[PDB]
């Protein structure tokens, strides 16, 4: 009785880790139509 | 009696207004704050404007002779040194001196050589009004002053800048700053005050994206009994599995169309059914702030200290390009002017000094001009002379 | 900006030029306000009739004293002849300056916590607490999943949810719900509360033309 | 200040709030202190999200999280209007009273000359 | 117990596996009265 | 019985303790597209 | 007195401006953001009409003489080398000129050449005012200066741009920027600034077509 | 007037010196750029008349084919 209650996002280890994790989509990848060299490919920051 | 009694107390003036100030807008830290800021698309459209028209009056520039011969020879000398720095122009000088909107201050070093063969052979020029950029400048002490802190001896310009990839005396070099008094050697930049505002202009723009993206209303929810799903984890090879996988593909492809339909069994357990499709919705209230008007507040407050206000829609812009004339005009005047006739032993009274006038930053009216040299010129009070022939 | 102004005079002789023999204006010297006394700025008489002089600090001779009055050149504003320290201008903008921060830290922080559309699930306990005490049990590794994916949930192409459909009560066991405010939202409109009080700022200073012969013109006149 | 609509309420059984209080080295005491913090934080971003136990005990249920709203009506008497009828009636006194939008304003000074 | 949950469109794994079937039909399809080639026929970015 | 009812932000021990937590992350670093120097990303003031 | 006592600081003055950009605007990236923007329309349409009043206003240009008689022949002899270019115009010149409103910079190389048979023979033309592209410029160092950071020296062109499928000197080259000082030799593409809003206004186009 | 400004003072200047055309300052010619801005017929021709009532307009060929 020690993991009930999950908060996304208010802590940095967690924030990192999906943001790091090299198989993550997240909605900045939204292509549309076809792909466009403005729109990142990965999670992850440069 | 003839004799000062106090000091203008400049290196006390600085250290309090230091303090005063938020940790990111102090001078070490300011010139990275600036290219920091910029980057906004309403910070460097403010900038951009206010230089279009300081070039526009420093392009055709003129140099008004006094009454006397002696002035107008004078004046003509003026005017070939101006126009003929070597790899510099007064627009480019203008542009560099304007920097002060940005960081509060402007340092220019004067370089004089001699004519080797022209028409003043023997005299002496300009070779470069020398920018200094404030990049390049000590980031410890840029200013250094007496043992007291009554008056400045010089600058002082950091070692690093003479690599690749010192104090100045006072005597030459023109200082320019605004948003102070006399006592401020460091002017106030106009982006202090924008400062607080820029920086919650940003965060509710960011805001707005992520909002956007994360209102998910009407997805797709589906409802299916935990026997298939723990029978496909276990059974790979098994019919549950099949299914599963279908549902995993068919439901990301489920858009609207020709053929879009549903058809779920309707099996019924307890009060809730065992199948069940819904579309999700807020259940309750949306957001409430209306974050659009928050930032537009905020860009109002950010233009306003550059004066170009209006484009969020005499003038307000056109008399504040008019203070930053003026500046330059009063050190190109008075520290340059009678400093450059001194080397050429040009000695002249007080009325008989020339001096640069600035440009027109707003264009004649062809209409109003036109009609308004009729009505003097219908009565006679127009004198005939080629100054007023050459206006057309 | 402090409802007072302090200009020393001082004069030198002319070594050559036009008028040579005769006095000039060496300086108008500027005593910034921040350097002079801040116990008595400006001392009188033995009685409070008229003043002999100003006070500058001795902390302002010092890189990191009273000036007669005949040397002096005072100007003041907001005052009658009898206030010595002329009232700022800044002054009775004040509370309203106080007023229009705080509102501003409100709304910013006020959008940011808005948190309409929230994701909310619900999960068995069982399977919670399973997963904290057997790290290498198959519910700790969806728990892990789960603690990713709902994180990265956005709206797109293939966006959906299925979620196991059983019942012990009158409520289910598993559900997914976007939480929104059961009730009435602020009323009080911030935005207008603002506007008001940058009215109130600018009108002391005559520039309040700026929201939308002149006040600001004659303004002007008044300090020329 | 106080219009705190959209707060957010937590309720959870009082077997751990109390087991928390009274036993500080427990499992308890480290879930209670990280949800202190934890919601103290919670705004809304990239990756904002809650997970809560579907236990139930009775009609109720044991874990919950819902947003607060005005159960009613809010507010009716609009005290802009109040303020700005009792500036203007402050200016009329003075004669300056045209902010608020030969005069009324240039009458009143001839008469003070 | 272990797939309980399924939430789609938050992997790149899934995301592909679906995109690249020749099989599949999605909304950027919508042919409308007749076809005409200003819109995809397959569903995999060239 | 002493701890049942929490009410967060009334206390300045409670703030500060959450504000000055290097782990903790809120709502001023929404960073959006790409990160800007212009948003912290540390939660305890200078 | 006559000597100068300090420098521009060309080459730090660049140095700090390249660390205070989002790393997709840096000088070899630049090149490469320029042309992935533009095919947004409203990006385009920005471009082109500003390309329209340019070319307009160096069609029907004039000189304008002194007043000697030395003048006037002077004037003559330039409007017959500027009308007179071997396959080239100021127009052309113009919009070529006119690109560092797209990346702050703008190179033209100055070749001249001899009369053969004309009304000037003997005197010197300008052949052609050679474009140099900004793309087929020396991804590293574009730009050389001394060995200190006070002036240039030339500009570097890279190796790949002489084949199908060196450094020019300083004297030959026209320099043409916008956007920052004279002490920013590499000036501030209007683009930049702009570069945040367009990823922006991207996104929120893409989720309006998968959201109706 | 960026584009001008190379154009007058780096071509111009050097393009004289190859063919020894040296001139002192006031006598340099320079290239004058195009209007933008189409004259208006209307504002043009009451505007000649304006100024040609009075006699203000010198009897110059330059004026006449401004036509």
């Amino acid at each position: 009785n020690s993991s009930l209650v999950i908060i996304g996002g208010v802590r940095k280890d967690e924030f990192f880790r999906v943001k790091n994790n090299p198989n993550s989509y997240n909605g900045f990848m939204e292509q549309g139509v076809y792909p466009t060299p403005a729109i990142p490919k990965q999670s992850a920051w440069p | 009696r003839m004799s000062e009694q106090g000091t203008f107390a400049l290196a006390k003036v600085q250290v309090d207004s230091e303090r005063m100030k938020a940790e990111e807008i102090r001078w070490p830290h300011l010139i990275g704050t600036a290219e920091s800021m910029k980057q906004d698309a309403t910070v460097a459209t403010g900038l951009d404007m206010l230089y279009t028209f300081v070039e526009k009056a420093f392009k055709d520039f003129k140099v008004i002779p006094g009454e006397s011969e002696e002035s107008k020879k004078a004046a003509k000398f003026i005017e070939y040194c101006l126009k003929n720095m070597e790899g510099q122009t007064l627009r480019q000088f203008a542009r560099d001196a304007a920097t002060f909107n940005e960081y509060g201050l402007s340092v220019v070093e004067k370089v004089y050589t001699q004519i080797a063969v022209g028409e003043y052979v023997g005299k002496y020029k300009v070779k470069n009004l020398a920018f200094r950029p404030q990049a390049s400048l000590s980031r410890t002490n840029p200013i250094v002053y007496n043992s007291d802190g009554s008056a400045i001896v010089g600058i002082k310009q950091s070692l690093s800048a003479f690599q690749n990839y010192v104090i100045i005396p006072i005597s030459r070099v023109m200082l320019m700053n605004t948003g102070g008094s006399s006592s401020q050697a460091l002017g106030v930049s106009p982006l202090v005050g924008c400062y607080r505002a820029w920086r919650e202009k940003i965060l509710i723009e960011n805001l707005e994206v992520v909002g956007a993206t994360k209102d998910m209303g009407g997805v797709i929810e589906l409802k299916i009994p935990s026997q298939i799903l723990n029978k496909a984890a276990m059974d790979p090879s098994s019919p549950e599995a099949d299914m599963v996988r279908g549902l995993m593909s068919d439901a990301a492809n489920a858009h609207s169309g020709e053929q879009s339909f549903f058809m779920l069994p309707s099996d019924t357990k307890d009060n809730a059914p065992q199948y069940s499709m819904t579309l999700k919705g807020i259940d309750g209230m949306g957001k409430q702030y209306s974050t659009a008007q928050l930032i537009s507040d905020r860009k109002k407050s950010i233009l306003d200290r550059l004066g170009a206000g209006f484009i969020n829609v005499q003038t307000i812009h056109t008399q504040f390009v008019q203070r930053v004339n003026e500046i330059i005009l009063e050190a190109l005047n008075e520290n340059l002017l009678p400093q450059l006739l001194a080397l050429n032993d040009i000695r002249l009274p007080e009325t008989e000094m020339p001096y640069v006038k600035a440009g027109e930053i707003v264009d004649v009216d062809m209409e109003g001009f036109s009609k308004a040299i009729q009505r003097i010129g219908a009565v006679g009070y127009l004198p005939k002379t080629p100054k007023v022939i050459n206006r057309v």
